[PDB]
């Protein structure tokens, strides 16, 4: 009986790839020969934030592209003004091994979590003027490895138990259950309508997910290794990926297959971050090899190194204006990058 | 889309020679490490042998020292696994698995319940007729 | 404008302040991982060593020994997938590793098991502890003959009893003989890879053994003692 | 020792006692301007002669000068103005000024010199470069980084006062000198024993709060030599307070001298047992191989403790001249004064972390073009 | 054995998964094309800002 | 002992005798070893 449904199924893998070959026209690379190319650019280090004791695993920016929260393996939540560097608040979680971190969009609430496998909330915006734990989400059998602020009362969660969940803050309940990933989730990125969001599997592939109807609507296996980070296009109709094989890939959804890739021959080491710039033309991708790397999104050469950290770095982001770049490593540092005349 | 799907098994007489293959696709072969894994009937995944990537160490487990011999063919981006001096108690449906990241000297979650760069596995079965 | 920043600056060395006075007990604690099989008796050492030195996800055990205070953490619930939060813990003092040594059937999975953390590329820094546990187990079993251990390792046909190996004041020397085959299993692996950038340390276990917590303390002072060597470029 | 301002006290006292004993009451024939003979009273034709007179200094008193005074009043003189014929060449017996004392103290002041020259460029190299990079800030960084600066402050110390009081007014500036001198070779001395006592605390007692001990280290290994040179500046002053400090005033030297060299006893004891505890973890985690580590480590962490110093710390104070005054003083000013610049060449150039660093820096200097 | 259920649950996504609509890739290239051009102007990072509007002093 | 205060010492000693000697000598010759 099994291998009657097994037969079946390999037929319908075959229909995809025979639907995503029809389709390809001519490669992306081909199409940008007429574009002019960036070239290289030089960013410079603007603020080091330092004060973390242990290794720093995940930050976000904030809306106001003014604070920036950060999480470190050392049981401690930093909130840092990018500006003037001051520290407005100091979080001690309950648990040391923190693995991410999330900033509400309307800047009155910080989400964390990790091996705990609790997702940890705080408020900021308290009427008594102290940080505290507000509500604690459970039921992950699994370690906590990402989660993102759709609004004040939803919030998407990732875990290692290759299912996704949309959690409601006043309920403290599940209110979809996303099935369907086989290896372990590590990251996802909402869309800036903040409907439809996508997130990377330790299988090698990526799914389309529907925060309404909780159901997968499109699939792509372009990638050889674990995919460790994924973004969304400023746009919303395409987004990119890092894995461990040292490639990054970026994949549209109304093509439902790759554009190019994204590889060189000296890099042996994979992706742990990655990110897009305002106007998407620049891809930032953290590399393991102790500094990052910037990559053209339509002409895929390198564009700069970002070079700077002794060691690996576990976080990058981009504010929503682009007017800099910070990153994060395990060397308990923030480097925030930006351009210059 | 990385898949494996692995060959040779059936009905063997006791003291018999067998020769499993199996071809990747998706991925650089000659990047990646490659493991053998058995699963015997009521009993959880096993290691069974390894070889990397230019097949310069390889290296067996004691039950089946010496007994079988591992290669690869980069060229014909096949895996191969000599099963000679087979007895009854080696009856396991074999997989063939994968190392999580290339250009590395560790593999861990090759005897995990659940992996993703994993064949289907065929069945052997040692028995005196 | 400075009137506003001088409470943020205020409220800014109140944040390093408090940072500063949490960084001594941070560094003072020395974090431990725990690391075994189902068979292995983890739950026996932690029930030991937590009573008398004081969904769910991962557990955290505190215990203080010559005033000293120490951190390990268990696995917990997590999955069997461990390829991936592994790598969090490579900032630990050591990994306490539990073998059964009574079963043969599932030591060559423990030996798989070693030889990747071992081998692993972030886990290679920090040293790792080895815990022979259920020696009594073995003691009987291999007395008993029923069950035999060449079918499994046909190299123990042809091994031999090390002559520094220091035994008990009474046991049956098949045991020794059983115990150091083992260990020397062990160390095979261990010495296999890693110039001297992390240590291997074998020790005998066992359920009731209260001495536990006195060689955890042991070893965790030679690493450290070893670590600061190899700062001063001493070794 | 008596110096020419003494001598001139001593002859200025024996013309006073002979103004107060020349009114007594043949003629006498009395001496002066002579600064040896007050005696004769009378007797012409004779004379007794005063054997060698002791109130001068430098003079073997075991001979006899004989002199003549006659029955007119009148010496036997050749040239007629050398009066007072005398025979004192007799009883000198120590002339022709040896140069060998010389051209060995110029020796070592050279090689000193230019020990303490090269020490000085190569430790100023490892201070900056150290001062640099902000990923060597560490505790183990901080007191090297100290001690360099001992090292350099004793050798320009050295430097200032070998031009202070050894070239070509009051004594203040040389006081001065040499009361700086002594106190920089003390700081360095005990920074030097510091080395050890941290690195047995940090093996040994410590297991925590390595940071809490930085300015208890510093505290001990500054201020102590400052009260130790205190009170010897104090004793020197209100006990004798004669000349300049550049001589020995009696057991007032081991006021300095004992507590600097003790510190390295303590050294070697903290030597040996460091190197015991390296040779047991040798032993302990396992061959042929093992002794050549245990050289290579026993080497490399001997010139920064206070070891070489045992071959001469126990000899007492010799003569100028002399096999075991030459050997030792060669010895040392050899030694001594290289000894910063071996350390700095071990912990900063041979360093790993600074190495890499250097590596770093060079590689984003090149990518930058 | 249950084995039965997945395999059911696995057709049916691809079913799923088959009845999408799609466009050429030719279309996909000019989309990201056009926004990232029309964008960037605006870009900080690709356009550097004057030091005098810049933040980061 | 410490083979930086004794050379100091040393040093001192042999100027000032050296100083000395050429006093006494000086003077000596002078006043005696003129006629010789
Ligand atoms: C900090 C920024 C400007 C990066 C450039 C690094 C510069 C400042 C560093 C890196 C390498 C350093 C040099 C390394 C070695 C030497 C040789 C010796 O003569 C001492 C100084 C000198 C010449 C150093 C001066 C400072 C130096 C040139
Ligand atoms: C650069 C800093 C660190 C140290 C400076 C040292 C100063 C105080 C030293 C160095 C060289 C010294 C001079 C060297 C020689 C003589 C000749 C002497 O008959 C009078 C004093 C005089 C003129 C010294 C005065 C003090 C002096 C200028
Ligand atoms: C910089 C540190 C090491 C020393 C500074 C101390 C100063 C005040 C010292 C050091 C060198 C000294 C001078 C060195 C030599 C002489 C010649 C001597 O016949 C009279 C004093 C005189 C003129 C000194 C005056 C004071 C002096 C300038
Ligand atoms: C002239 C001398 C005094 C200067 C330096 C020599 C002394 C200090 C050194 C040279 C060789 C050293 C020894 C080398 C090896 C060993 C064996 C070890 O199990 C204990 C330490 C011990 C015994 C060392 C003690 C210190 C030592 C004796
Ligand atoms: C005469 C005795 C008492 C003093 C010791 C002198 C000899 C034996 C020592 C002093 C200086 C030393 C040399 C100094 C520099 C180096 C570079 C280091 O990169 C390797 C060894 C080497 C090449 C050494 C060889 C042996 C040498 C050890
Ligand atoms: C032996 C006693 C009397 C004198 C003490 C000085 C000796 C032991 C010191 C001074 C110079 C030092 C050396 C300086 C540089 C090097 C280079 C290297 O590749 C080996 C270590 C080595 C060789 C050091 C070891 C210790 C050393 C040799
Ligand atoms: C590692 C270098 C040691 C030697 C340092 C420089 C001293 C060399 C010469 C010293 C002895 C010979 C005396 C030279 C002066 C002379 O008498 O002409
Ligand atoms: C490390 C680079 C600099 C090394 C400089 C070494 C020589 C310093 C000056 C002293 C020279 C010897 C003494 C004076 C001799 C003379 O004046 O003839
Ligand atoms: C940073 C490198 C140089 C450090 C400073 C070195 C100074 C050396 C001074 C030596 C003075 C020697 C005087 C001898 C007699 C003379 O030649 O006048
Ligand atoms: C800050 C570093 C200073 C390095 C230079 C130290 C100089 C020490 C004293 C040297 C004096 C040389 C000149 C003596 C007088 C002369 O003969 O003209
Ligand atoms: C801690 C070191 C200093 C403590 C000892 C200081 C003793 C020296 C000063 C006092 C004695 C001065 C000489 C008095 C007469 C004599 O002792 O003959
Ligand atoms: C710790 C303070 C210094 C050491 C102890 C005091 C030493 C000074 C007092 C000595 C005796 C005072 C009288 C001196 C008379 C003289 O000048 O001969
Ligand atoms: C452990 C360090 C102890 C330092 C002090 C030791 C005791 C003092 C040694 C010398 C005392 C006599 C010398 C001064 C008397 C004098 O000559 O006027
Ligand atoms: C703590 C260890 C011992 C510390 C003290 C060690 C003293 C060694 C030197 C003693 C004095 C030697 C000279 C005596 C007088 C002489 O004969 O000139
Ligand atoms: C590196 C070994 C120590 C330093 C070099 C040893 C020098 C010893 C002294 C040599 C000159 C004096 C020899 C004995 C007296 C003489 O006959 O001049
Ligand atoms: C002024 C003394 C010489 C300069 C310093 C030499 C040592 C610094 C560089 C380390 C070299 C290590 C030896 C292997 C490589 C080489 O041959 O350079
Ligand atoms: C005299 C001052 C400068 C001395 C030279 C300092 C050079 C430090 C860095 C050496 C080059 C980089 C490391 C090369 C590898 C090695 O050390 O073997």
């Amino acid at each position: 009986e099994l291998d009657q449904l097994r037969q079946e199924a390999e037929q319908l893998k075959n229909q995809i790839r025979d639907a995503r070959k029809a389709c390809a026209d001519a490669t992306l690379s081909q199409i940008t020969n007429n574009i002019d190319p960036v070239g290289r650019i030089q960013m410079r280090t603007r603020r080091t934030l330092r004060g973390h004791l242990a290794k720093i695993y995940a930050m976000h920016w904030g809306t106001d592209s003014r604070l920036l929260v950060s999480a470190s393996q050392d049981g401690k939540l930093i909130i840092w003004d990018s500006y003037t560097t001051n520290k407005v608040h100091a979080i001690p979680l309950r648990s040391s091994w923190v693995m991410t971190c999330a900033y509400a969009p309307s800047g009155n609430y910080v989400a964390c979590g990790g091996l705990d496998n609790i997702c940890s909330i705080y408020n900021l915006k308290t009427r008594e003027g102290n940080v505290r734990v507000s509500r604690e989400l459970a039921g992950h059998t699994g370690y906590l490895s990402c989660c993102r602020f759709l609004d004040d009362n939803q919030i998407v969660t990732s875990s290692g138990d290759t299912t996704c969940a949309l959690w409601d803050i006043e309920t403290g309940q599940q209110t979809t259950t996303f099935t369907g990933h086989t290896g372990d989730v590590m990251s996802l990125s909402l869309a800036p309508d903040t409907r439809l969001f996508v997130s990377g599997a330790c299988d090698a592939s990526a799914k389309l997910w529907d925060v309404r109807e909780g159901m997968c609507r499109q699939t792509f296996t372009g990638h050889e290794s674990d995919i460790n980070a994924i973004c969304f296009f400023p746009n919303g109709n395409a987004f990119a990926t890092g894995s461990d094989d040292a490639t990054c890939r970026l994949f549209d959804l109304r093509a439902d297959q790759e554009l190019m890739t994204y590889s060189h021959d000296n890099i042996i080491c994979g992706i742990t971050s990655v990110s897009f710039s305002k106007s998407g033309r620049l891809l930032l991708a953290g590399y393991d090899d102790f500094n990052c790397n910037v990559w053209d999104a339509l002409k895929a050469d390198r564009a700069g190194v970002l070079a700077g950290h002794d060691n690996r770095v576990s976080c990058l982001g981009v504010t929503d204006d682009g007017m800099a770049v910070a990153t994060g490593s395990w060397d308990s540092f923030l480097k925030i990058w930006n351009g210059s005349s | 889309q990385v898949q494996l799907q692995e060959s040779g098994g059936g009905l063997v007489q006791p003291g018999g020679s067998l020769r499993l293959s199996c071809a990747a696709s998706g991925f650089t072969f000659s990047n990646y490490k490659m493991n053998w894994v058995r699963q015997a009937p009521g009993k959880g995944l096993e290691w069974v042998s390894d070889i990397s990537q230019s097949g310069a160490s390889i290296s067996y487990t004691g039950s089946v020292k010496g007994r079988f011999t591992i290669s690869r063919d980069n060229a014909k981006n096949t895996l191969y696994l000599q099963m000679n001096s087979l007895k009854p108690e080696d009856t396991a449906v074999y997989y063939c698995a994968r190392c999580p990241a290339p250009f590395t000297r560790d593999c861990f979650d090759v005897t995990s319940t659940t992996y993703a760069y994993r064949g289907q596995g065929t069945q052997v079965t040692v028995s005196s007729h | 404008l400075s009137a506003e920043d001088k409470a943020a600056v205020e409220r800014s060395k109140m944040i390093e302040k408090q940072l500063q006075k949490d960084k001594q007990v941070y560094r003072a604690t020395h974090r431990l991982l725990l690391l075994g099989a189902d068979n292995s008796g983890k739950s026996t050492i932690v029930k030991q060593m937590r009573i008398y030195h004081v969904t769910s996800g991962i557990f955290e055990t505190k215990f203080q020994v010559d005033k000293v205070n120490f951190h390990m953490f268990d696995v917990g619930a997590q999955r069997d997938e461990r390829r991936k939060w592994i790598q969090c813990f490579n900032d630990v003092t050591a990994i306490i590793f539990v073998v059964d040594s009574s079963d043969y059937n599932r030591l060559q999975e423990a030996l798989n098991d070693f030889k990747s953390i071992w081998n692993n590329r972030w886990l290679r820094t920090i040293s790792v502890i080895l815990f022979l546990n259920k020696q009594d187990l073995l003691a009987e079993k291999v007395l008993a003959g029923k069950s035999k251990i060449e079918d499994y390792f046909p190299e123990f046909a042809r091994y031999t009893t090390p002559e520094d190996a220091t035994p008990e004041p009474g046991e049956d020397p098949r045991v020794t003989r059983a115990k150091y085959f083992i260990r020397d299993e062990f160390l095979r692996i261990s010495t296999a890879s890693g110039d001297g950038r992390h240590y291997c340390y074998p020790h005998f276990t066992c359920s009731v053994d209260t001495e536990n917590a006195r060689r955890i303390f042991n070893d965790c002072r030679d690493i450290i003692q070893r670590m600061h060597l190899r700062q001063y470029e001493l070794l | 020792v008596m110096t020419k301002e003494e001598q001139i006290f001593l002859l200025h006292r024996a013309q006073a006692q002979c103004e107060k004993r020349l009114k007594e009451v043949g003629r006498p024939c009395l001496p002066e301007w002579d600064h040896i003979l007050c005696w004769p009273l009378g007797a012409p034709g004779e004379v007794v002669a005063v054997p060698c007179p002791d109130y001068i200094y430098d003079f073997n008193h075991k001979g006899h000068a004989y002199r003549r005074c006659d029955r007119n009043g009148s010496w036997e003189l050749v040239p007629g103005h050398n009066r007072t014929w005398a025979n004192y060449s007799e009883c000198v017996k120590f002339l022709t000024n040896e140069t060998r004392e010389r051209e060995v103290f110029d020796r070592l002041a050279m090689i000193y010199t230019v020990g303490y020259s090269v020490s000085l460029a190569s430790l100023t190299v490892a201070v900056l470069i150290l001062a640099y990079f902000r990923r060597l800030h560490c505790t183990r960084n901080y007191i090297h980084m100290h001690l360099f600066l001992s090292f350099m402050l004793r050798a320009v110390s050295i430097f200032v006062k070998d031009a202070v009081l050894y070239s070509g007014a009051g004594y203040a500036g040389c006081r001065v000198a040499v009361t700086f001198f002594l106190y920089f070779l003390a700081t360095n001395y005990y920074w030097i024993l510091v080395e050890g006592l941290y690195l047995h605390s940090l093996i040994f007692m410590a297991f925590f709060s390595e940071k809490k001990y930085l300015w208890g280290f510093t505290v001990f290994g500054w201020g102590l030599p400052a009260v130790f040179v205190a009170v010897w500046v104090s004793v020197r002053a209100t006990l004798a307070n004669t000349g300049c400090w550049d001589l020995s005033s009696g057991n007032k030297k081991w006021i300095i001298q004992v507590p600097i060299l003790a510190s390295i006893v303590l050294n070697f004891i903290l030597f040996i047992n460091i190197v015991r505890v390296l040779a047991t973890k040798l032993r302990e985690t396992n061959t042929r191989q093992q002794y050549r580590k245990l050289l290579k480590s026993t080497l490399v962490l001997m010139p920064l403790f206070g070891v070489h110093y045992i071959v001469f710390m126990a000899t007492p104070y010799t003569e100028v001249s002399g096999t075991l005054w030459q050997v030792q003083m060669h010895y040392e000013m050899l030694f001594n004064s290289f000894q910063g610049f071996f350390v700095a060449i071990i912990y900063c150039f041979c360093n790993g972390e600074v190495q890499a660093e250097i590596k770093k820096s060079w590689s984003r200097w090149t990518l930058a073009l | 054995t249950a084995s039965i259920a997945q395999a059911r649950k696995l057709v049916e996504q691809l079913k799923m998964e088959a009845n999408i609509d799609r466009i050429k890739v030719s279309k996909a290239a000019a989309d990201l094309m056009a926004y990232c051009e029309a964008h960037a102007k605006e870009d900080p990072l690709l356009t550097p800002v004057p030091a005098s509007e810049n933040p980061f002093r | 002992a410490v083979s930086e205060h004794q050379l100091l010492h040393d040093k001192g000693k042999s100027i000032q005798d050296l100083r000395r000697r050429f006093f006494l000598h000086h003077l000596i010759a002078e006043i005696h070893t003129a006629e010789i």
